[PDB]
């Protein structure tokens, strides 16, 4: 059945180990040959697989680790909710969140960088931030500094406390495999207990504490004078004063009347005139729909009663005249490897990182976020990062599940064989659409530049030359615009405002969403995403396919999960390791979002940013120049690159000069990544000698003999700083430009 | 007790420790005479 | 031996030989093959019969005082509803001798000589008649059943004085009644969430009124 | 062996064994696992038991003191900030030399023992104590009182250390009070003495 067995005292807690660095390695631990020994421990510090041979270990160190993870993002949230606690002007913040920019970090005076702290208003001074906290403790219903406090220590309690079970749960009481493998009820508790009452519980405290707390300040009161959020929980009076459903008490929701909590869940859609975000009565209803629906799927795989499915019986019956066998197998292959869950759940949850970026920028869902153009800038391009990464952490991890864990004598799969098998035509076939869309997409700006620097702007492609209009973009447009009128007759209005009809929503003189129109410029640039995308799967998926053998190579197998090379022969051999597919999938990662967040970032400023007049004409930042010169690469290089540059190149001086100085910094690591992946080793590692001859004559050479990296090494190091480098880069480029102009 | 002072000698730790006192002394020197543009004793 | 809603997995390990056992155990706790920490069929017996107890003086302080201030020789001053006598604020408070957190630290540090001691015994059996502790190191060794210490000091009288099956009979009676005060505490709280008006109270309520019945009614007020 | 342990019942640590004065078999973390750093220790332990007595003595005898009538003395937490007949540098600065002498014999003791006991004016002067941190000689032992039979000394030097926690104790006590109260530790006392019930950490 399903219990709980665990072990008592697997591993002694002592000190011994911490002084005999490498010892988990039986290569590691023998001591440091060469430098390349210091190298080796870091790299496999956490390959827990690599060190031990049985499951059962992996899982407890894993488990162990994970609660090391948690811990630290608890002391991540205790900072934060601290500094906005001791050093912010978020009480000042609150009164006139329109023009006070949020700042929550305060540099010490010592060599000058005091000139840092910004003039941000409210009779302060420090570093605008641009995380968005501010937008989130206001839709809390914070408003205090005090509250802001005590949280900090609660979030820091906990951080010991997940420190702690880490310990407990390795050191004391361990659990065993079987444990583990029960996979039915893990499922079941994380979707009704995690998923399913975390939002119940949160949709509480949306209802009792954020929803009157926040229609005070938005109605217009101090912060100083609302009553405490205790003060409703204990008189019901005063949730009477603005909603008269909470008379009858929690009855209704008995008797099934439900009609009559209309006035706090309800199903508005839109946005909020006053503060330009949701509205809190349909997000309280949201949380409320979704916990709902969560805790019943949990109910669904049997644990230790009769009721329930058998994950591996659902598996076991599709399977199709042109699949074969079907998906029998594969709840062993999913069971017994962690790289399998790791590379399955990475996809995943990258996925749905992008997905949130998609979202919190067309419906804004806290207070006073849609006119935070320093907000929803980052906020957009940092979860576009987060989720390109993650989805290559997942090619990764697939590829080494293909090496070390995969074996068609036990764990035998039919899906997974079938697609072995024809793996030649899959990768041509993809090569084929990347060549294709590579042409048809960067093409026509090729060929658009070339027109327009001949004198021929009537043979570009524009909206004022050859067109080529998205219909299918436009058409869906179309429908959720008339979505209120047939298709959803309970929505009030459509679920955003970037549907192709309605009105702006204006906030303090600042343009929250209208509707963006979608021409032919747009149609380009939605192909060139297409393109990267493609080229970036395409790398990847080659790397995960030909992980184990090709016709190159019949043994890459044995070779390991990376692997530098099989030497110079047969023409030559560098680079078919699967790590190396991984390294090149970087670059394109780097590449595909690098675009979209250039494409996002013009066109909200040239279609949909800006102040807007009292008499009601709006003037976008860049004057709506999208439409006509984002077409030709030239135009990307003037009046994005060139034109939107100049706040952070003339930076200097004010509190936006750190800024200034990452810009270069990022350029500098950049170009520093080129040494390592132009060059080789074999060159590095003879003037390596050169130089410790030297210091065999002062007598100063060492023991542990200088090497030069390994050639595996020597790309991460290469790929890590282009990476650091590129990122940065824009970083600088991004934050010093929006927070000048708005 | 020798194990923990064995670990606190290790390459790493004493790094942080060494480097950690000297950016406490640069630190503190340009606090007592800023700008510091020249030498002006002799 | 009357079985309460058995199942399969309780009747494997819940022998009866356990006083107060009637076979009912669905979710896999008591289960002797998963033995942890706190999952120790002993330990969770060990919480079963002292929770009991706590209740037999918590559930009877937690009514005797308003209702002896219902014709008692109190001054109807210290005669309050139990969750108004101080230990929740927002219900009320008084002021005794005392101002509250000087009477918390006073009782967990008396608590704490007892409670850890208490503890003790459990892990290293007979210890803690060993130690200097003034005199009473002569009783505070115990029987070697950590539940049931015995002892002049804690068996004073001694009942169970020698029978087994009476012991078994009356270790039967104990945690009934231990079940029967835990059930009942949990009536006292959840009657005040809704009713607001004192547990006591509440039975009259339904007494000169029975179609009072706020079941139906499930109306809030503190 | 038998002897009390802080924890009663607890098996105290193979190191203690109760040989020490003092030695409750109190070492949760092992700071004095090996037997170098326990060897140092003892020593530690040993001169904070003195100077925290003297300490006790120096705040609490004459704040009592002042608190009546009889005399003068100012609160101890002030009591830097007085200025005397020089300034305060020098005088720590005298304090410093002067100390260090013994701080710096003492010194040479601990790291080599019996090297340090004779006079390096008149040699005649030699001191006469044996243990590592009981110098004895006639300048600290001025009639003896410490050169007596084993189980009364292992019972003087327990009513050294056993006051010593004492004191340490209690002058981080005076330290405490002294700043989220606002006035000396006799007044906290009588405070807590007037309504003890109400008169504490929680004001
Ligand atoms: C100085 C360090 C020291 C500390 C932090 C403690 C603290 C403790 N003593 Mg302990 N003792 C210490 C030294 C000593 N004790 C004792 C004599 C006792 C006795 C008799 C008892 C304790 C008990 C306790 C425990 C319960 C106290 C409590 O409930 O808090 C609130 C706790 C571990 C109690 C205990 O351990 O019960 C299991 C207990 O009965 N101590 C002696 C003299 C022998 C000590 C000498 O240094
Ligand atoms: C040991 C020792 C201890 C525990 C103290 C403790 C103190 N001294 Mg003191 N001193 C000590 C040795 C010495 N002091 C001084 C000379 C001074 C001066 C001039 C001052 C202090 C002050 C202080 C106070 C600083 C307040 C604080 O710590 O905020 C936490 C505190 C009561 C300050 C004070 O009195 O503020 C109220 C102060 O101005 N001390 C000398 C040189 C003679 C010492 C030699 O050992
Ligand atoms: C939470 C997600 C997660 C988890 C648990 C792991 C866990 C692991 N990864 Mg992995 N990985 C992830 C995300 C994750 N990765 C992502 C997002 C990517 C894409 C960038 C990769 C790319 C990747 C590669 C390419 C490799 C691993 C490897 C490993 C294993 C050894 C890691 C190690 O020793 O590094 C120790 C830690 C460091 C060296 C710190 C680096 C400092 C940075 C640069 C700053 C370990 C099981 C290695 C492996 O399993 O080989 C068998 C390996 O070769 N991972
Ligand atoms: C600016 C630099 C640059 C350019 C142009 C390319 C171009 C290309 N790379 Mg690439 N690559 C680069 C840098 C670049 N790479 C770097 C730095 C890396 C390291 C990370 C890689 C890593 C990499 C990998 C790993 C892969 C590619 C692939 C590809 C090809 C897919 C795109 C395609 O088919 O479009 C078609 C070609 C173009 C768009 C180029 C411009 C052509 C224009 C439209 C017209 C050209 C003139 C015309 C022919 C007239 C001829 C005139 C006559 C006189 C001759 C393409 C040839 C993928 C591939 O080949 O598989 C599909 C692939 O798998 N590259
Ligand atoms: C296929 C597209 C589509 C989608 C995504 C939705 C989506 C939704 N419909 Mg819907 N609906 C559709 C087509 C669609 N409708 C069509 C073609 C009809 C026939 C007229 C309806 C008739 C309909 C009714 C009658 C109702 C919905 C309702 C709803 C909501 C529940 C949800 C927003 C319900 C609603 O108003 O939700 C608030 C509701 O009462 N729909
Ligand atoms: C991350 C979730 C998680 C999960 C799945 C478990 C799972 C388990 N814990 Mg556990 N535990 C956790 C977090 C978790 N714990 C935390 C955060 C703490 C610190 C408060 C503890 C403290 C804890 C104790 C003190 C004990 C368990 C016990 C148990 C077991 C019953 C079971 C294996 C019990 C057991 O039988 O030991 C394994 C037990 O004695 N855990
Ligand atoms: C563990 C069980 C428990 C707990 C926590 C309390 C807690 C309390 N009782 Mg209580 N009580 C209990 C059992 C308990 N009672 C039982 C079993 C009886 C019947 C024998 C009583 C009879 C009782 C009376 C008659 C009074 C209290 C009172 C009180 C309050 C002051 C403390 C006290 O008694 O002063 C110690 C009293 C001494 C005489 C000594 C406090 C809320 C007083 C009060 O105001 O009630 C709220 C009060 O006058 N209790
Ligand atoms: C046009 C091709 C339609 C493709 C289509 O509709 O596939 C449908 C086809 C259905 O397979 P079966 O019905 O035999 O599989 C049943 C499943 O439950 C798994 O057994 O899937 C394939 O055979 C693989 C084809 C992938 C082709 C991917 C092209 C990109
Ligand atoms: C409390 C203290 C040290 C306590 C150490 C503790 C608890 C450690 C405990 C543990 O390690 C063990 C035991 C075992 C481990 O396994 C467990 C832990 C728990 C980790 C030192 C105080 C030590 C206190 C001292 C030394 C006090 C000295 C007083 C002095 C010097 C005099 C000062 C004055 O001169 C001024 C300043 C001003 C004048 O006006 C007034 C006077 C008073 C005259
Ligand atoms: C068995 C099993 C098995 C399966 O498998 C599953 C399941 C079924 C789930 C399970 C079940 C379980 C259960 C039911 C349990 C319960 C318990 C309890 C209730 C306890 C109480 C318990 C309770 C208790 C102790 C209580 C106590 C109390 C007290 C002291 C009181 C006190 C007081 C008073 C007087 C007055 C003042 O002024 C206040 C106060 C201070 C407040
Ligand atoms: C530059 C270069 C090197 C040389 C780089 C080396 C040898 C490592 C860089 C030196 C590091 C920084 C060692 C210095 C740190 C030591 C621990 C000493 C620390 C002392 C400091 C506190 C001063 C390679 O080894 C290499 C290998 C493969 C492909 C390309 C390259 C490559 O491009
Ligand atoms: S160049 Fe380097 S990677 Fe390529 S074959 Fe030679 S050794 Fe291998």
């Amino acid at each position: 059945e399903v219990k709980i067995v665990v072990d008592r005292d697997p591993v002694k807690t002592s000190f011994e180990e911490w002084a005999r660095p490498g010892h988990f390695s039986r290569t590691l631990a023998k001591g440091p040959d060469t430098t390349t020994w210091i190298w080796n421990l870091h790299a496999d510090a956490h390959d827990f697989d690599s060190h031990t041979g049985d499951l059962e270990e992996i899982s407890r160190k894993v488990f162990s680790a994970h609660f090391g993870q948690l811990s630290i993002i608890f002391l991540w949230l205790s900072g934060m909710y601290f500094h906005g606690a001791r050093f912010s002007n978020y009480e000042a913040w609150l009164s006139d969140p329109t023009h006070i920019g949020p700042s929550a970090q305060v540099v010490w005076p010592i060599v000058g960088q005091e000139i840092l702290n910004g003039d941000v208003g409210g009779g302060f001074r420090g570093i605008q931030i641009t995380s968005g906290f501010f937008q989130l403790w206001r839709a809390s219903g914070i408003t205090s500094e005090l509250q802001l406090y005590c949280t900090a220590i609660g979030a820091l309690v906990f951080a010991a406390l997940m420190l702690f079970a880490g310990w407990f749960h390795y050191h004391k009481a361990a659990p065993k495999l079987a444990w583990f493998q029960d996979v039915e009820s893990m499922l079941n508790h994380h979707l009704a207990g995690l998923l399913g009452l975390g939002s119940l519980s949160w949709a509480g405290h949306q209802i009792h504490v954020s929803l009157p707390i926040n229609q005070f300040l938005d109605a217009g009161v101090d912060p100083k004078e609302i009553p405490l959020p205790h003060e409703f929980i204990l008189n019901r009076d005063l949730l009477a004063q603005l909603y008269p459903s909470f008379a009858e008490g929690a009855t209704p929701f008995f008797t099934l009347n439900w009609s009559k909590y209309a006035e706090f869940l309800t199903f508005r859609g839109g946005l909020d005139p006053v503060t330009g975000g949701l509205w809190l009565t349909d997000i309280a209803h949201h949380h409320l729909a979704i916990a709902i629906l969560f805790l019943i799927a949990g109910h669904m795989y049997r644990t230790n009663w009769g009721i329930g499915h058998g994950l591996k019986d659902i598996l076991e019956a599709h399977k199709g005249p042109f699949t074969g066998q079907g998906h029998k197998g594969l709840y062993e292959i999913l069971t017994t490897s962690w790289h399998a869950q790791l590379s399955l759940n990475l996809a995943m949850l990258g996925s749905t990182t992008i997905v949130v970026a998609h979202h919190m920028y067309s419906m804004p869902p806290y207070p006073y976020l849609a006119t935070d153009y320093g907000t929803q800038l980052s906020l957009f391009t940092h979860h576009m990062w987060i989720g390109g990464f993650l989805i290559v952490g997942a090619a990764a991890h697939a590829a080494i599940f293909m090496v070390r864990d995969y074996d068609p004598t036990t764990r035998y799969n039919d899906l997974l064989d079938r697609v072995l098998r024809h793996r030649d035509a899959i990768i041509s076939h993809l090569n084929w659409v990347c060549i294709f869309l590579g042409f048809h997409s960067f093409g026509l700006y090729i060929h658009n530049d070339t027109m327009s620097a001949l004198g021929r702007p009537q043979d570009m492609f524009s909206d004022t030359a050859i067109q080529l209009q998205p219909i299918f973009a436009q058409w869906v447009q179309n429908i959720h615009a008339t979505a209120p009128g047939v298709t959803a007759p309970g929505a009030t209005t459509s679920t955003s405002l970037t549907w192709g009809g309605g009105e702006l929503v204006a906030v303090g003189g600042k343009v929250a969403l209208l509707p963006i129109p979608l021409g032919t410029a747009d149609f380009l640039v939605h192909h060139i995403h297409a393109f990267t995308i493609h080229v970036t799967v395409l790398i990847l998926l080659k790397g995960v396919l030909f992980a184990r053998s090709s016709r190159l190579i019949p043994d890459k197998a044995n070779l390991g999960f990376r692997f530098p090379c099989d030497g110079p022969g047969r023409g030559g051999t560098c680079q078919v390791s699967a790590w190396d597919h991984v390294f090149l999938g970087l670059f394109w990662m780097y590449n595909a979002i690098s675009v979209v967040i250039f494409h996002f970032s013009w066109k909200m400023q040239s279609d949909v940013w800006g102040t807007i007049s009292d008499q009601g004409v709006v003037t976008h930042i860049t004057g709506g120049n999208f439409a006509q010169s984002s077409i030709t690469i030239n135009g990307w290089l003037r009046d994005f690159l060139w034109a939107q540059a100049s706040q952070v190149i003339q930076s200097y001086g004010s509190s936006l000069s750190a800024y200034g100085l990452f810009f270069l910094g990022a350029h500098f690591v950049w170009a520093f990544s080129l040494m390592f992946l132009f060059s080789g080793r074999g060159y590095w590692q003879e003037l390596i000698e050169s130089i410790v001859w030297a210091h065999n004559k002062l007598k100063v050479a060492p023991a542990t003999q200088p090497r030069a990296l390994s050639i595996i090494q020597g790309r991460a190091v290469g790929v890590t700083h282009y990476l650091l480098g590129g990122i940065a880069t824009t970083w600088a480029f991004f934050l010093a430009r929006i927070i000048a102009v708005g | 007790m020798r194990d923990i002072k064995t670990y606190l000698s290790v390459a790493p730790v004493l790094s942080t420790l060494w480097f950690g006192a000297l950016a406490g002394l640069l630190i503190e020197i340009n606090r007592l005479f800023p700008d510091a543009l020249s030498f002006p004793f002799f | 031996r009357q079985l309460w809603f058995a199942s399969k997995q309780s009747l494997t390990y819940l022998d009866g030989t356990l006083p107060g056992d009637f076979g009912f155990d669905p979710l896999g706790l008591s289960d002797p093959e998963g033995t942890g920490g706190f999952i120790e069929p002993r330990w969770l017996a060990y919480g079963e019969i002292f929770n009991g107890r706590t209740a037999m003086m918590g559930v009877v302080g937690m009514i005797a005082p308003e209702a002896l201030g219902k014709v008692g020789l109190v001054p109807p001053e210290t005669a309050i509803p139990w969750f108004q006598a101080g230990a929740i604020p927002p219900a009320g408070t008084y002021q005794y001798w005392a101002d509250p957190y000087t009477l918390f630290v006073f009782e967990m540090a008396l608590i704490g000589f007892a409670e850890h001691r208490r503890l003790q015994d459990w892990y290293n059996p007979g210890s803690m008649g060993k130690q200097y502790f003034l005199g009473l190191e002569k009783y505070l060794g115990g029987s070697g059943d950590p539940a049931y210490p015995g002892g002049p000091i804690f068996n004073p009288l001694g009942f169970g004085t020698k029978s087994e099956k009476e012991m078994k009979e009356l270790k039967l009676k104990e945690i009934k009644n231990g079940r029967l005060a835990m059930l009942a505490f949990l009536g006292m709280s959840l009657q005040a969430i809704f009713t607001g008006v004192g547990p006591f109270q509440n039975l009259l309520d339904h007494l000169s009124d029975p179609v009072n019945n706020n079941i139906l009614t499930s109306l809030k007020f503190h | 062996p038998e002897r009390p342990i802080w924890f009663p019942g607890s098996t105290p640590p193979p190191w203690l064994d109760g040989s020490l004065p003092g030695d409750f078999g109190f070492d949760p973390w092992g700071l004095g696992s090996d037997p170098e750093s326990l060897r140092w220790n003892v020593q530690a332990e040993l001169v904070h038991c003195r100077w925290a007595m003297l300490g006790a003595a120096g705040i609490f005898i004459p704040e009592l003191l002042t608190k009546i009538g009889i005399l003068n003395t100012p609160s101890w937490y002030t009591a830097g900030e007085q200025e005397y007949f020089t300034d305060t540098t020098t005088l720590f600065i005298v304090e410093l030399i002067l100390i260090g002498w013994a701080e710096g014999r003492r010194w040479a003791d601990i790291i080599k023992p019996g090297c340090v006991n004779t006079d390096p004016i008149f040699p005649n002067n030699k001191l006469t104590g044996t243990d590592v941190g009981y110098p004895g000689g006639l300048w600290f032992d001025p009639l003896g009182y410490g050169t007596g039979s084993p189980e009364k000394l292992k019972e003087l030097r327990t009513k050294e250390i056993k006051n010593g926690r004492l004191a340490m104790l209690a002058v981080m006590g005076a330290w405490f009070q002294a700043e989220y109260t606002g006035t000396g530790p006799i007044d906290n006392l009588f405070a807590h003495l007037a309504d003890p019930g109400h008169a504490t950490i929680f004001r």
